[PDB]
RNA sequence: AGGACCGAACCGACUAAUGUUGAAAAAUUAGCGGAUGACUUGUGGCUGGGGGUGAAAGGCCAAUCAAACCGGGAGAUAGCU
RNA sequence: GCUCGCCGGAAGACCAAGGGUUCCUGUCCAACGUUAAUCGGGGCAGGGUGAGUCGACCCCUAAGGCGAGGCCGAAAGGCGUAGUCGAUGGGAAACAGGUUAAUAUUCCUGUACUUGGUGUUACUGCGAAGGGGGGACGGAGAAGGCUAUGUUGGCCGGGCGACGGUUGUCCCGGUUUAAGCGUGUAGGCUGGUUUUCCAGGCAAAUCCGGAAAAUCAAGGCUGAGGCGUGAUGACGAGGCACUACGGUGCUGAAGCAACAAAUGCCCUGCUUCCAGGAAAAGCCUCUAAGCAUCAGGUAACAUCAAAUCGUACCCCAAACCGACACAGGUGGUCAGGUAGAGAAUACCAAGGCGCUUGAGAGAACUCGGGUGAAGGAACUAGGCAAAAUGGUGCCGUAACUUCGGGAGAAGGCACGCUGAUAUGUAGGUGAGGUCCCUCGCGGAUGGAGCUGAAAUCAGUCGAAGAUACCAGCUGGCUGCAACUGUUUAUUAAAAACACAGCACUGUGCAAACACGAAAGUGGACGUAUACGGUGUGACGCCUGCCCGGUGCCGGAAGGUUAAUU
């Protein structure tokens, strides 16, 4: 059967991109906590 | 028009291979590798005016990096590109 | 014409099929189609308003005048087109300067037909000119509620509003619905009755016919009028019966 | 032409069996329906949780739903183990 | 290296998403492989991806996203103009052969082709964020031609058979060749040429469109394929000389005729149809300001450049998603032979594999199958599971019915091979030649060789002639539902859902309703033959009486009533 994951790169860069995280107020604060914890990898690595 | 210093930078060295040797006793191609941007013009410009031969035709290509890994640290290689350059005229080294 | 389809089979066993030869066939006039298809029911936000709609086959929009602003200038009627975005059929009337504009055909309109507009056109159907030059007790088709937007009322198949009095400036009319209603006579009004009115004979045969027209099905889950505009009573003198 | 029949790919598994600490946290064995349209699918966008969507099962919204996940109120309260 | 077996509309080959070096060489067996592991998709070292002609990239675009001004909202924030992003579509160009352990349409021999700049030759009206052409479009059907491909005949080179015959109507392998150029055929589309004028194409326009006249009706557009060049070229079995036994150089002839034929092309066409089936850029013509010896445009000439990014590997799986080297899922293209209605089924061509534990034992019992004397649902809640027919053409085929259907109703007739009709029949495919002939991608002719069913008679084999796989069991009564379809993914696939039709009710356009504190949007770029909500559900006979109460409609002598003063 056809599983959940099913994987893209262009559908996990629009959804989840840096841009796309950046352009709305909350993806800000998300990236501003995220750094100040210090994750290594922000939101993907293309 | 190609400036100065830049020609000199933009080749880092040639490369030896059993593939490069064939390639030059079968159609006395060169196989180098050069920096980053290694632009064509920029390459063709340093060998008309590095090692004063005739260029015919440049091509150039990029290699990915391996991984190494030496136990639970992920070390990959760096990134350089290879170019072929075709004289046609020069019976060097 | 409706033509009786044999029962050969359920789903178009008792579909009833209005069909008109002379109604033009082959593509329409290029220059005059544009966006505006199948919105599929759906406002900006996203969210389902219109229930039990979408889907639909992809229709073409064709621009369609009703100002009639075009005084002066006869034109001859071509053709007769289907458009799929209004049930009654329109007519392609070119002008003698050389305009290709499409207007809503009357049921009295056929290929090769002159049509003028202006306050100086002949009392015969298809001619358009100001309500204060239509003599009382004609009925009309494609009536405009205010001058300059053209046939704001009576554009639906087989629809006609009958002038009752004028009574001053304003005139008085007797919708379809069964109203009075007192409208500027300055608005321009079309001569005739609009087109076919067939359109309660077909049956649509099955489920497919409104199907694909962009009609969802509705599912299963009164006397409470819910008119409240205050602001039209003057205009308007009675309510339907 | 036929929301036609017989019938391939394809589409949900209806039927008896296997499996019930499996090969699989839902498949296979052999029959069964549609298979020119209310059909199916690839690629992009939208509908964000007291809301969405729903040919209506109170189904689905990430292997979960008569109200999804994350951090906080919060070491909630508990005449109960 | 050989034998046996499987897939061979895949278990084969090529692509995009997917993973990112697992691909090749040298070396090791601690773990990783459900077992030993010299092996490998495991560890270390090295190598590999060559582009103006692939694609991306890039100019403008659909759905949709962002959004200067501006509107709204206590702020975050919501919609939205110009504008800008956004393929899943549209725009310029390439193939034969060879090569490496691994890459190719990228490298090598050739034919070639698109775009832009530079300077010259001769000519001249050039210049848009504008107009016009087309770009530019739906479901279904078909005939007529052609191509890949397959088959047959001749030809080329080699053979006389481990065992009865095999110098012949015998066997073996081949009988392959691109883009471009000129021809413009089969087919389809269009009626053209000349002159005058015009309330239009935002102002204007030689361009489009409209109105007048003269003339021809033969002119134009599109258009697969074949033809000669391409190509005295490449390939070519098989042979002749040098071998590190991996290989190297040279030679090399036929390479032609007939038939079948596609889902591929002619065809973005033809006929029908209602459900009426996108926008923009690319290209061509004219004009706004401007320039009108200038600058620019036109055809040719020589030259320059077409930057940047991936080109390995699997792509119906061991490499992606499922925690696995998992009986699962994954889009597009290539589509041979035998018989057959076919892309199902049975065996084969090239290609890939025997699926990561093996050998014995031949017990009960479990799982999937083969036959079984007599009975044939008698067991079981239950014809559940099983068992049987299963196709072709012909004869025949009831009640009812909306006259479509029931129906393939039920039930019977023959199915192999060989000879004759007919050494292979009708049909089709179809060479030369006569006559003329724009005289060749011309027509009346007339038969070469090939498919050969279908139909009748006769002979013969076996118990069975659709003898393999594949392949409806059959009828009646009866409740339910108009039929087809849709959900309870993972206990109930229906007697539940909707469904085409019908009835009531509200909506006069800034419509009702809904999403929203609000701009705004759907309704609808629609206008009472339309839309929203409710109930039933084709079709035939009807929906009859009743207004107590509860919701609804029209409101009135009157009793009651807040804010407010």
């Amino acid at each position: 059967m056809k599983r959940t994951f099913q994987p893209s790169v262009l559908k996990r860069n629009r959804s989840h991109g840096f841009r796309a995280r950046m352009a709305t107020k909350n993806g800000r604060q998300v990236l501003a906590r995220r750094r100040a914890k210090g994750r290594a990898r922000l939101t993907v690595s293309k | 028009m190609i400036r100065e210093e830049r020609l000199l930078k933009v080749l880092r060295a040639p490369h030896v291979s059993e593939k490069a040797s064939t390639a030059m006793e079968k159609s006395n191609t060169i196989v180098l590798k050069v920096a980053k941007d290694a632009t064509k013009a920029e390459i063709k410009a340093a060998v008309q005016k590095l090692f004063e031969v005739e260029v015919e035709v440049v091509n150039t290509l990029v290699v990915k990096g391996k991984v190494k890994r030496h136990g639970q640290r992920i070390g990959r290689r760096s990134d350089w590109k290879k170019a072929y350059v075709t004289l046609k005229e020069g019976q060097n080294l | 014409a409706v033509v009786k389809c044999k029962p050969t089979s359920p789903g178009r066993r008792h579909v009833v099929k209005v069909v008109n030869p002379e109604l033009h066939k082959g593509k329409p006039f290029a220059p005059l189609l544009e966006k505006n298809s199948k919105s599929g029911g759906r406002n900006n936000n996203g969210r389902i308003t219109t229930r039990h709609i979408g889907g639909g086959h992809k229709q073409a929009y064709r621009i369609v005048d009703f100002k009639r602003n075009k005084d002066g200038i006869p034109a001859v009627v071509e053709r007769l087109e289907y458009d799929p975005n209004r049930s009654a059929n329109i007519a392609l009337v070119l002008y003698k300067d050389g305009e290709r504009r499409y207007i809503l055909a009357p049921k009295g309109l056929k290929a090769g037909d002159q049509i003028q507009s202006g306050v100086d056109a002949a009392i015969k159907p298809g001619n358009t000119l100001p309500m204060r030059n239509i003599p009382v007790g004609s009925t009309v088709h494609n009536v405009e509620m205010k001058p300059g937007k053209g046939g704001q009322l009576a554009r639906s198949a087989g629809t006609y509003v009958q002038i009752v009095a004028r009574d001053g400036a304003y005139v008085t009319l007797r919708l379809r619905s069964g109203e009075m209603r007192k409208v500027e006579a300055d608005c321009r009004a079309t001569l005739g009755e609009v087109g076919n009115a067939e359109h309660m004979l077909r049956v649509l045969g099955k489920a497919g016919a409104a199907r694909w027209r962009g009609v969802r099905p509705t599912v299963r889950g009164k006397g409470k009028k819910t008119r409240s505009n205050k602001r039209t009573d003057k205009f308007i003198v009675r309510r339907r019966s």
